[PDB]
């Protein structure tokens, strides 16, 4: 009763694996209780359950998202949340399916999402209790669905034009509304 | 005290002791609610209330149910604590804190 | 071993679709929506309605009796986004969690080679 | 009645709005192997004795 799944990586996010696989495997080992394999050739991460761990087959899904999420460039410790809480997610986004952009448009609209030093970007995390990876043209929440889907406003907003300042003022409003239900 | 345990030997209970100790665990509301913020509609959660405010709670109940039985009639505090301490210590719903008790059990096991 | 089916998952903005279908794509054995699960309008693509609705496909297989699928989830494509929701995901993880067979996980999504005009003019469509 | 006879083991801290009610850890006494957690409105050292009523319900947080 074994069941194997395989995820391929990518060498942008490999050297943070090599680095941090010696914490990324044994919590799925020991605390998920899981059979992980690596192929560093093909790139492949191989999860797979066997009769001797435990008969969970929603924790191989969950160790398949933390994989993913890690490999989408998130932290050791959101996926690590991900493991232990169940309702947070990932949305993935693209600049043009919002809106066409062009050069120099782009970039600024990448620097207006992340702001300077990124205070834009992480004021966000802060208050709508999600993590983001800005990708080159993807986005990625990852979060409570009603969290992610407040964070896909406030991106959508950036992306639009929309200056930080009103950025601020929905954002400590969406903060307010949300903290004190 | 001691004309209720004189009471509760002339009302055939050998061990009056003992029914004060049974009228103290058979008393004791085991779980209870408290008031969580909820968002705006405080809603009430039940918790667990700890053995030590099981025999605090207990105590107050019956004390509180004497107090108001021995007020305003000829029947004395010794009887009418007498008679609590006896309905009390085996359950029967015909003293103060076993109803109260009651209660408040029904209140958390609605409430959790 | 076990009796292998085609699930296809489409994700779209306001909806989650599990299909699951013979090979070949022969014909529909379980199919509901979030719509007709859950009532509340909010709540109509919710990764909660999302793993109702596959915990109902779910038990409509084991009606039947499949157990394995070949699943094939599916975003908007076209012009619209070309990942998979989060009600995917939910769903996902409501047929892994159900216990169902999965023979093979696959992210088919249609990309187009060179797009047409969006609905969403020069400005950007939505918000 | 299940009378569920339960063990204080682990304190979790102080919690509630007020910052009255306990969260607290339980080995239950019956059977060693379920290890509950619960809310407390009391005073609570470890190693003391509790009577819940129901094992199976948990309550992540309070505010």
């Amino acid at each position: 009763k074994f069941e194997s799944r395989k995820i391929m990586v990518p060498p942008h996010r490999m050297t943070p694996l090599r680095n941090s696989w010696t914490k990324i495997y044994p919590p799925l080992v020991e605390h998920l209780k899981l059979q992980v394999r690596m192929n560093l050739k093909t790139k492949s991460v191989e999860l797979r359950t066997n009769p001797k761990f435990t008969t969970d087959p929603g924790a191989l899904q969950k160790g398949a998202d933390f994989i993913k999420a890690f490999t989408l460039g998130f932290d050791l410790d959101d996926s690590i949340a991900l493991l232990r809480l169940d309702d947070l997610y990932i949305e993935t986004f693209e600049v043009k399916d919002v809106k066409t952009l062009t050069g120099d448009h782009l970039s600024r609209a990448i620097g207006r999402i992340a702001g300077k030093d990124g205070k834009t970007k992480f004021a966000i995390e802060n208050a709508t209790r999600t993590r983001i990876v800005l990708a080159d043209s993807k986005i990625h929440i990852l979060g409570g669905f009603t969290h992610i889907r407040m964070a896909r406003e406030s991106v959508v907003s950036l992306i639009l034009g929309s200056p930080p300042g009103k950025v601020y003022g929905n954002l400590r409003t969406v903060a307010s509304r949300l903290k004190e239900r | 005290i001691k004309h209720t345990l004189d009471i509760i030997n002339v009302l055939t209970d050998q061990n009056p002791i003992q029914v004060v100790v049974d009228a103290i665990t058979n008393t004791g509301p085991r779980e209870d609610t408290t008031r969580v913020g909820g968002g705006g509609a405080a809603r009430r959660q039940a918790v667990d209330v700890s053995p030590l405010r099981r025999v605090n709670q207990a105590i107050a109940l019956l004390t509180i149910g004497a107090r108001e039985a021995a007020f305003r009639n000829i029947k004395t505090i010794a009887e009418t604590l007498a008679e609590e301490l006896i309905n009390a210590a085996k359950g029967s719903s015909t003293s103060y804190a076993i109803k109260k008790k009651d209660e408040l059990e029904r209140v958390a096991k609605s409430n959790r | 071993s076990q009796v292998f089916g085609v699930a296809r998952i489409y994700a779209s903005f306001n909806d989650t679709f599990v299909h699951v279908t013979d090979l070949s794509g022969k014909e529909t054995i379980a199919r509901v929506t979030g719509g007709m699960k859950v009532k509340a309008d909010r709540d109509e693509s919710s990764p909660y309605a999302a793993m109702l609705a596959a915990q109902d496909v779910a038990a409509k297989c084991k009606e039947v009796g499949i157990t394995a699928v070949h699943v094939k989830i599916r975003a908007t494509g076209g012009t619209r986004t070309k990942t998979p929701g989060p009600g995917g995901q939910a769903a996902l993880r409501a047929l892994a969690r159900s216990g169902l067979r999965i023979g093979r996980i696959e992210d088919v999504t249609p990309v187009p080679s060179d797009s047409t005009r969006k609905k969403g003019g020069r400005r950007g469509r939505r918000l | 009645t299940p009378v569920t006879l339960a063990k204080v083991i682990k304190v979790l801290g102080r919690t509630g709005s007020r910052g009255g009610v306990t969260q607290v850890r339980v080995e239950f006494l019956e059977d060693t192997s379920r290890t509950i957690v619960r809310n407390v409105k009391g005073p609570v050292r470890e190693n003391d004795i509790l009577v819940l009523m129901e094992s199976e319900r948990e309550a992540r947080r309070l505010r």
